[PDB]
């Protein structure tokens, strides 16, 4: 437990062993859980010294201790990561990826993951310095099972950080170069590797449908569905996020998700005790019911309409908002028979109950769904039965009250409903 | 187009932004 002044004195001697002992003391200081003095180390001007120690190939202990200290600094705030980058760390760490000592190259992998995970500019700067080739060369083995578990986990985490941010998305060539290794990791039997691979895939599918397509042409959708059915929440959460992202794309990409059997997992996801799982599953469902009529029919055939009724009836309010979206998308794109089936499953009462929520968008969504169901009833000539059913559930007075809402869209929708069917 | 991508619901999100060693 040295002081920062003693560390500085040790570093500023011209003595390689004294420097090594000071750097180790700095590593131990920066490794404590109780408020490590990162800012004091930075203000003392130590980062350039650590970076120059990264290149002392004759003294691998000081390479290791410097890499560890710098990794700890790069794990802090954006200002601290920037101080590491501004000391010249990025190319020095990329050079260290070639070290024959696994603990040293692992430390460089970790450091580059922290720098890249700071944000899209540093991720792109790490890519521009050429990290991807040596990172992938570390995984160029026929069977991933021959690598050390912790080493493989660190590489997967760092690779997922190179995929992470969105404004801008990572360069296409970088994604293309990383994707085969990412798919390998997505098939590797280690829960942490699986979780981090899934997160990477979820990042790469969040965006325009072209990015989704380049993910789905690798054939990962069946493995995502398999992981969707896992028992570990850290795996299910990113797998579900990735599936949800894919079903925001074209109808063919959504169909790839359906053909893999995703819908059979959804009864448990839509009843999962973890509210975030229920919310994301309902969001995914809402994007599937925004699809073609045969895809709505697949939702119906899997028995999922009663689960949508249930989550609309009782759930966290955000999950209920997602369920309202699912119902409006269903009623907008569904056949008359599908809409009749939805009403037969009991959607009217939970819709009316939610009409009392304070959120303006959910009210607009519910009114749009009611209008769509009324249009289906018109096509069937049963508008009066629908009006009676809505009144019996206490929705008539709610719409009557809403026709004097502060919002113009609510105004017009409720007024049109009252004037046309009531 | 009734499909809603991410950032149309909630926020960007994610996990494991940075990791310290602490070994």
């Amino acid at each position: 437990n040295w002081s920062v002044e003693d560390i500085v004195k040790g570093i500023n001697s011209n003595n390689l062993e004294s420097q090594l002992q000071a750097t180790q003391a700095a590593r131990k200081l920066l490794s404590r859980e109780k408020q490590p003095p990162i800012d004091n180390i930075i203000r003392a001007g130590l980062i350039p010294k650590f970076v120059s120690f990264l290149g002392k190939t004759d003294c691998s202990p000081i390479q290791f201790e410097s890499a560890w200290a710098l990794t700890n600094i790069a794990s802090g705030t954006s200002e601290q990561t920037k101080a590491v980058v501004d000391g010249g760390a990025i190319p020095a760490f990329i050079s260290l990826l070639a070290s024959p000592h696994a603990h040293i190259s692992e430390q460089a992998v970790w450091a580059l993951g922290n720098i890249a995970g700071d944000g899209s500019a540093f991720r792109d700067l790490v890519i521009k310095h050429g990290a991807i080739d040596p990172l992938l060369a570390l995984l160029a083995v026929p069977d991933l099972s021959t690598l050390a578990c912790g080493y493989l986990r660190n590489l997967t985490w760092t690779l997922s950080n190179l995929c992470r941010n969105k404004n801008p998305a990572p360069p296409l060539d970088a994604v293309e170069q990383i994707l085969p290794t990412l798919v390998r990791l997505l098939h590797h039997n280690d829960p942490e590797v699986l979780a981090d691979s899934c997160w990477a895939i979820s990042y790469l599918t969040d965006g325009p449908n072209e990015r989704i397509e380049m993910v789905v042409k690798k054939g990962v959708v069946p493995q995502l569905v398999k992981l969707l059915g896992a028992t570990e929440l850290p795996i299910v959460t990113p797998a579900l996020r990735a599936i949800g992202n894919i079903v925001t794309g074209t109808d063919e990409q959504t169909q790839k998700v359906i053909d893999a059997g995703a819908l059979a997992v959804f009864p448990s996801l839509l009843t999962n005790p973890k509210t975030n799982i229920q919310k994301e599953a309902t969001w995914t469902m809402s994007n599937i019911t925004a699809g073609r009529q045969d895809q709505i029919q697949q939702v119906v055939n899997h028995g999922l309409v009663p689960f949508l009724v249930g989550v609309l009836s009782k759930a966290d309010f955000k999950t209920q908002k997602e369920a309202a979206w699912a119902i409006t998308n269903y009623t907008s794109g569904g056949t008359v028979e599908q809409i009749v089936y939805l009403v037969h499953c009991g959607i009217i009462e939970p819709l009316m109950n939610l009409l009392s929520a304070k959120d303006t968008k959910i009210i607009q969504v519910i009114l749009d769904a009611i209008s769509n169901i009324f249009q289906a009833a018109e096509k069937l000539g049963e508008t009066e039965k629908l009006s009676i059913m809505i009144e019996e559930c206490g929705g008539l007075d709610k719409i009557e009250a809403l026709q004097r809402h502060e919002n113009e869209s609510v105004y017009k929708a409720s007024l049109n409903l009252i004037e046309k069917y009531f | 187009d009734n499909k809603r991508k991410m950032d149309e619901t909630d926020a960007s999100s994610a996990v494991k932004v940075k990791r310290a060693v602490q070994k």
